[PDB]
């Protein structure tokens, strides 16, 4: 259970840096 | 998406085409984009995965070697427990040793035997398919069996 | 026989988590 | 200018045009990476393999205390010979894979039937590779699997005492058996492995990748 | 007994092919198990859970004959450092979870082998152990990394004792070959039950083999079936069972670099594929 | 290695999977010199 | 309880890794 | 609109920067491991 | 047919056509063949080398008795170890002459400077091959052999000792100095003096010989 | 004596010329003559000349390892006498290792050094023959002397 | 006047068989070498 | 002598380093040489050549002071097996040229470490060995193969004796710092002659180095230079030397096989151009 | 005597594969 | 080894000669593209 | 210092026999 | 000088073997 919230949240990180570099190199 | 298209006017790759190559004269080019850009991250992906691997489930040190004491439960690795059951299950240890040869000898008739078909996709060579299933199946099933005491090895604890 | 389970749910599972994450990441950015 | 200075000479042009002429078609899918992951597998055997070879010795008085030695004195050993032992299950599994995804992808059929054979031969070299790695650390488990494995080619009726005699340099398994398998694990099959995976890069450079389905 | 072992067996209670001498009187077989953290912080308390499973409303035979119920006893041998969690660095759900158990090691300096029983095998299905793991900076015999751990759980009277001589809970057997005549029980008031069974003819022959009260019977009269038959019946109900297990002494230095390594690892991948992204852009200004 | 075989069964079967999916998917939809 | 996270990193590197082959070249 | 020739070298660094560094990570325990223990 | 099968799938023809499209021009004398003999040395002492590979211990109770091992007991061994011994010298001689050679009839200028670096870099390759060999059967003049030029880089001023901790694998020289130098005797030379020959004579091949005088 | 001459009316071959290449392109036949019945002779032979030397002078066994006693006449392989002549002879010992490295390091620089030239034959270059002369000469002194005692190994026991 | 088919394959098998008997003569002692001592 | 190695040095007269204890005594240093065959054949007498050479009329100081002549001595180190052979198997010539050497092993079971001397060191400016090889066949001990030969020789009188005191044949020295002031030889009828050479001043000081005689003189009255001034010059004129050999005990069947060979090789070799030149023919004939 | 024959064979085959290696290719 | 110092020492001197001859001989008379 | 000796005249010697040699058969023959 | 007429009477005999084996070919 702890795992999988850890899990969520490290993905969820990593997922919302990519998307986040994606638009900054994009619309710059 | 970054893509070439066969060029059917060449004969030198209609030539290809017919001997069953010239498949790696088109598609999406293979410099720079795979070689420079995506086999690093399956190199580092594989590599970060032993690492891990290897720091939170480290190599264990057994007990030294007494040659007058013959251990209980004794397994080869995982890839030699199907191997491991014929040679312990059947009487005839020459048989055994064959069957044990067999593998990767037939293996070696494989092409030979399926040269006769032409296709790839193995939905349009189902007896082939059936085949491979079942030694898969086989394959894990002694597999697992080699684990099992001899008593229960085949019957697998069921039938 | 419960680390086996684990290593099995696990490995086999997680492969369609990135799959799809890689999915989703195609559909943001639009291919 | 470099690329001159080595372009007058060694036409370096030449390599750079050869793998930029290289493409990968649609049906290459990522099981097509499962070989590749063998190799970089292997490549990992190849350089913690050479290290453990710093301080191993292979013995029957000095082995198990030189495992011990790396594992609990030498700088990071533990972690060198922990990835030495999860890589070698790994390349052994990205291997069977990776023959999955060659048989149900058809890509044994002509012309790369030699591309497979040496595969099959690549397979029990690996296969190899983990028997004689096995029972370098001279504990229990490796003299009781070296002892088994040792006596099976004894079945032969004409050259199978010889045969395994050979395998472990005598009648019974003891210093010779050590000094043979491991002979065999870090001087033999690394040249064998090495010149079967030139022998098959070659052949699937030469031809390229199959067809789609 | 646990301490029967010792006794007879001082020096380890494993033999060399990690049988465990717990097996040389508990002569059968039933299923045992234990069950630890897969890693554990160095100085840390954990929970070693030993199972010892049967069935419960079965009642096997006493010394005497009678009906009793059985306990349950184990040998639990630990990594070195490893030992019982002094009770002041027990929780209190643990503290209650453990019960009265008398935590024994198996002789002096060797805190890390422990002996238990006879434990009631009503209540003690499982064996709880709090154990301490050790710590490599404050000792520097000890190391990080994985160790084994070896279980010799059983339940049950044994059929051996240590002076050699038999039980009451297992078959026993003709001497020969020749007519049985006789069913007694010459019991005295002093000593307890006994069966008589007798043997004549094919070579002269009277002798008698005399057998403890408990087993049952399936043999009435005049018969000779060679020296092996099993005229007793098996009484047994429990039995010995080992399990091997495995621990990791954790370094959490090691881990959390390993995670920034991974972290590393992640980033430099993204920034790759951002890179072919940005070169699939430059390529698509090219086509035609 | 308990872990190693979980890990060897899931990663096969998920292999084996995806490669008759793969075979599947372009059976019903044959790309370009399909065959 | 680091060792959790230990195992997340595990999980996470092997997703992260097929996600990003994935996305890398419009995967499958 | 379209990247330049700076854009590019700034990605390039980017990547191949963190890749050094995993390198140098994955390469620096190997150094230590030759070094002898005292 | 075996010619069509081969030739259907890998062009063998293409071979077969490189190998007879070459020619030696007539400035090529008798002392061409230095460079093929120094070569001809060298597989020797790998086959020699591999075979004592069998029978040979690396450790310091157990390397000495070894040798002597090959040399009494072992079929052949004596002779073995006694074309290991001349093939070694031999090499080296050769490789001199061979450097007489190249440098007397000026082939190492351009554009075959690459050719004649790989080829130091080979010498110094086989210089260690020597050094390293020499102190294997751990008798006294190869113990004190290896005391001494394990010693010598102490001199550089920031990291010699460092170098030479390496090189024996600690402050004095012991079982580590046996272990680390029969590693780099029977795995780190072997492929480094593989690659490096093996750009050597693709070099060579691909440039073909230098010119008349 | 079969021999075919170079054709100089082939552009390609001559821009390899051009280039101080291409010199594979003409005289013998390479394969058959040389390469399958001349090559082998020389394997064979030497192989025949090191198994004679093996045989009339197999390989010695030594006395086993002391460390606590330094032997009196310690050399090393002929090979290295050059090398240990000036490593003992030069008080600075910092010197002498640079003085060794100055072998392999100086002959690395021997090709970019006389790419001033572009003669082959020694005959057309007295200056780097006489360089390369003097080396030699002073090489094999400097090998003697290394077996000789320290006092007379520079002097060589003449003057 | 000029050597047939036959007369080459003649000084083939004359050569090579030489060449093979020196290989096999080479190659023997390394066999016994690697059977070990009784 | 060569016995006092062996009193003083009873295990082996060869040091760890190979030095040979017989330099602990005569500490000049002339050469020495030993001569063998390069091969023997098993069960072979053969000759040993040792070379003790010095210049013959040149003579040295005796134990009393005069002028005598020199004699020479020598220990010989031969490989395991090896020993003198047997006089009856020693042709006739060899053992004219042997002479009257008293060849004398080491010690009980070393018959292979041969010790020499005193001989008359004109007539033996060089020593000749006889020596029969062992063989592999009846002795499984041995083996064919490579093995070395050890020699210490020695001319003229040592320095030290085995009970520890020098000799009247080096030099002597003075003692602290201080006049000297007489030169006699108080010399009894029952004893030989001395040298007196006193010492004084400085710190008091009244003490003698009285020293044996036979050396030299190079001061006259009145000095004081430190402690070990060279004032009895060196009469020594012999001298302890070293050499090493290799000799190769060796098999006719392995030398006769090697040539067969050889033989095999140079035919191919030969059948290999033959067919070149064969070759050459058939191109000659497509040429134009 | 078989040594010298010995030492004369391995003189033999050193004179005796220059004399092959010459004739072969018209030497030098 | 005499036997290695003499065969280093004969081999060398016998090379270098017979390199300068080789070098003098194409001096005297140079064969096509001599140079 | 006379296996040495040997080994020089002899490795230096014997090299110009196989010379004269091989150009004697060269002559022999005829070429 | 007995190594010698040895060496003499070796390469006599393969020179003698050389130049009948080349007539022996030729002159049939
Ligand atoms: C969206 C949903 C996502 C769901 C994610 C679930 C994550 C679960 C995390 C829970 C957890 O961390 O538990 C720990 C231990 O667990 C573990 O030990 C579970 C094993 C994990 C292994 C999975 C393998 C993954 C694939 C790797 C691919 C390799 C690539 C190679 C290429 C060549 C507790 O230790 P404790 O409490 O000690 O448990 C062990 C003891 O009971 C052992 O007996
Ligand atoms: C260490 C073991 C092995 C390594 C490192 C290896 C490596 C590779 C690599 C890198 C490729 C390029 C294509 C790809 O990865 O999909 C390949 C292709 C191939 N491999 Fe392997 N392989 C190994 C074992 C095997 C085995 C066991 C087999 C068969 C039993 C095999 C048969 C083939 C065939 C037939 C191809 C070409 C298929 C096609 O062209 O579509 N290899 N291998
Ligand atoms: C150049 C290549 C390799 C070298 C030099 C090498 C070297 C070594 C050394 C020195 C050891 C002893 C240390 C120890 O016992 O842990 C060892 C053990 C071992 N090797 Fe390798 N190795 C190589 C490749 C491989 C490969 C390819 C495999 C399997 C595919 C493998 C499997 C093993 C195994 C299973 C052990 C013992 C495992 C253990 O100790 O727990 N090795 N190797
Ligand atoms: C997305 C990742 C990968 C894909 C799609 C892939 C697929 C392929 C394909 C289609 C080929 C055929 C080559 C051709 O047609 O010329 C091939 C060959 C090969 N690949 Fe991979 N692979 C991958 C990863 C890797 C990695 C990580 C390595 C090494 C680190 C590797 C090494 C090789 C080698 C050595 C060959 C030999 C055949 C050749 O050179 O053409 N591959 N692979
Ligand atoms: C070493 C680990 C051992 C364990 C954990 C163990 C466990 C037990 C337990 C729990 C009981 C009582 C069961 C009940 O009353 O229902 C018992 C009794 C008994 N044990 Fe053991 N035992 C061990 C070793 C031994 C040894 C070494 C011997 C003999 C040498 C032995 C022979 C017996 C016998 C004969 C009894 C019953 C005697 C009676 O009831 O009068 N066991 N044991
Ligand atoms: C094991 C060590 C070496 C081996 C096996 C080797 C092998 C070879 C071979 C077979 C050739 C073909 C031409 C010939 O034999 O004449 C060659 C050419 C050459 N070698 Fe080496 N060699 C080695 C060391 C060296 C060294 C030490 C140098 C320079 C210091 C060197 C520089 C050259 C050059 C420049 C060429 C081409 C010259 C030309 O084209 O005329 N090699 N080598
Ligand atoms: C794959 C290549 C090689 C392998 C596997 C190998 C292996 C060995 C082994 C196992 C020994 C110990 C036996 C002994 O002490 O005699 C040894 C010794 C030795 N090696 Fe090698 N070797 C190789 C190549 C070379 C080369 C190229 C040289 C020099 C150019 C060389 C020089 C020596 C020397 C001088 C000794 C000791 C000589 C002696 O014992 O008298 N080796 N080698
Ligand atoms: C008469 C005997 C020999 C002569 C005249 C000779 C001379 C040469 C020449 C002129 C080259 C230049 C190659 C080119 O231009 O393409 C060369 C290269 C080479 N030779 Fe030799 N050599 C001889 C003996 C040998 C032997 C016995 C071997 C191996 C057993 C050998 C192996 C090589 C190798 C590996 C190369 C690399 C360069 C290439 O492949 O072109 N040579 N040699
Ligand atoms: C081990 C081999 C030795 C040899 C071959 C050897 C040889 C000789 C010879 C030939 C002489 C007589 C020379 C002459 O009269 O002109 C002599 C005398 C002498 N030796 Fe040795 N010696 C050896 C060892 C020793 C030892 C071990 C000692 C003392 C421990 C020693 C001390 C002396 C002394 C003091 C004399 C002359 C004593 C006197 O003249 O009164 N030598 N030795
Ligand atoms: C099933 C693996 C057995 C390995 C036996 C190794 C024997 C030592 C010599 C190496 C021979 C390897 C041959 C592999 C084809």
């Amino acid at each position: 259970i702890l795992g999988a919230v850890f899990y969520i949240v490290f993905i969820a990180l990593f997922f919302g840096i990519a998307v986040g570099i994606i638009f900054a190199i994009k619309s710059i | 998406a970054t893509l070439k298209k066969p060029d059917l006017s060449d004969p030198k790759l209609r030539a290809k085409l017919a001997k069953g190559m010239g498949h790696n004269y088109y598609g999406e080019p293979a410099w720079p984009n795979d070689l420079l850009y995506v086999f690093p991250v399956v190199i580092m992906g594989t590599f970060a995965c032993i690492v891990a691997l290897s720091v939170l489930d480290p190599a264990m040190v057994g007990e030294p070697a007494d040659p007058f004491a013959t251990p209980l439960e004794i397994l080869p690795e995982w890839y030699l427990y199907p191997v491991f059951q014929i040679l312990r299950s059947v009487p005839n240890k020459l048989l055994g040793v064959l069957l044990m040869a067999s593998v990767p000898l037939g293996l070696i008739l494989v092409p030979f035997i399926e040269n006769v078909n032409k296709f790839q996709n193995p939905f349009r060579r189902p007896v082939a398919t059936t085949i491979f299933l079942f030694g898969t199946l086989v394959t894990i099933w002694l597999g697992i069996g080699a684990t099992f005491p001899l008593d229960k090895t085949l019957t697998l604890g069921l039938f | 026989t419960e680390e086996m389970l684990y290593a099995a749910l696990l490995s086999f599972g997680l492969i369609f988590v990135g799959w799809g994450l890689g999915v989703l990441l195609l559909k943001i950015q639009g291919a | 200018n470099v690329y001159d200075w080595f372009q007058e000479r060694l036409e370096i042009q030449a390599l750079a045009d050869d793998v930029t002429s290289k493409y990968v078609p649609p049906h290459v899918n990522i099981f097509y990476c499962l070989g590749g992951i063998t190799l970089t597998c292997f490549l990992i055997q190849f350089a913690t393999g050479f290290a453990m070879t710093f301080y191993y010795k292979p013995t029957v008085t000095e082995a198990y205390a030189s495992v011990q030695y790396i594992m609990n004195e030498v700088s990071f050993g533990w972690l060198i010979r922990s990835i030495h032992r999860w890589s070698a299950s790994m390349m052994v599994l990205m291997m069977i894979l990776h023959v999955f995804r060659v048989y149900l992808t058809g890509g044994f059929k002509k012309p790369r039937e030699l591309t497979w054979i040496s595969g099959v031969i690549l397979a029990v070299i690996t296969v190899s590779f983990g028997v004689t790695g096995y029972s370098l650390p001279w504990d229990q488990v490796g003299y009781w699997a070296v002892k088994i494995v040792s006596g099976v080619p004894e079945a032969i009726p004409v050259v199978g005492v010889l045969i395994s005699d050979l395998l472990r340099g005598g009648s019974s398994v003891g210093q010779a058996t050590l000094t043979r398998y491991y002979s065999a694990h870090t001087f033999v099959l690394p040249w064998l492995i090495a010149v079967f995976m030139l022998l098959h890069f070659l052949m699937i450079r030469k031809q390229g990748i199959s067809g789609p389905l | 007994y646990p301490f029967w072992a010792q006794q007879t067996y001082p020096p380890t209670p494993r033999e060399p092919t990690g049988r465990i001498v717990c097996a040389n009187c508990h002569l059968a077989a039933k299923p045992a198990e234990v069950e630890v953290p897969q890693s554990v912080l160095p100085d840390t308390v954990f929970k070693a859970v030993v199972k010892i499973p049967y069935d419960t409303k079965l009642q096997q035979v006493a010394a005497d004959g009678s009906k009793v119920g059985l306990n349950v006893g184990a040998v639990l041998m630990l990594p070195e450092g490893f030992k019982i969690a002094p009770e002041e660095r027990i929780p209190e759900e643990l503290k209650k979870e453990v019960g009265d158990v008398y935590f024994q090691p198996y002789k002096e300096g060797q805190d890390n082998v422990l002996l238990v029983g006879p434990l009631p095998g009503e209540q003690y299905q499982e064996i709880v152990f709090p154990v301490l793991s050790p710590n490599p900076t404050t000792d520097k015999n000890i190391h990080f990394g994985k160790y084994a751990i070896h279980l010799g759980a059983n339940r049950g009277r044994g059929q051996i004792y240590p002076t050699g001589e038999k039980s009451n809970n297992n078959v026993f057997t003709a001497s020969a070959t020749g007519t049985i005549t006789k069913i007694a029980k010459e019991e005295d008031e002093y000593g307890n039950v006994k069966y008589q069974v007798s043997i004549q003819t094919d070579s002269g022959k009277t002798v008698v083999d005399t057998i403890p009260a408990g087993p049952e019977l399936i043999v009435s009269e005049g018969q000779a079936v060679k020296a092996g038959e099993a005229l007793t019946n098996n009484p047994n109900v429990g039995g010995f069972g080992q399990d091997d297990t495995e621990i990791v002494l954790q370094d959490p230095n090691r881990v959390k670099w390993m995670i920034a390594f991974i972290c590393l690892v992640m980033l430099a991948q993204l920034m790759l594929i951002l890179k072919k992204k940005q070169v699939e852009k430059v390529q698509a200004a090219e086509m035609n | 290695e308990p872990l190693l075989d979980g890990l060897v069964l899931g990663l096969v079967f998920a292999t084996l999977g995806g490669l008759f999916y793969a075979a599947y998917q372009q059976y019903k939809r044959p790309n370009e010199l399909g065959g | 309880e680091i060792d959790v996270l230990g195992w997340v990193a595990l999980l996470v590197v092997f997703t992260w890794s097929i996600a990003m082959v994935v996305w890398g070249r419009n995967g499958l | 609109d379209v990247p330049d020739m700076g854009r590019r070298q700034f990605m390039n660094l980017l990547a191949f920067g963190t890749v050094t560094g995993v390198a140098l990570g994955a390469l620096y325990p190997l150094v230590k491991y030759f070094i002898p223990p005292s």
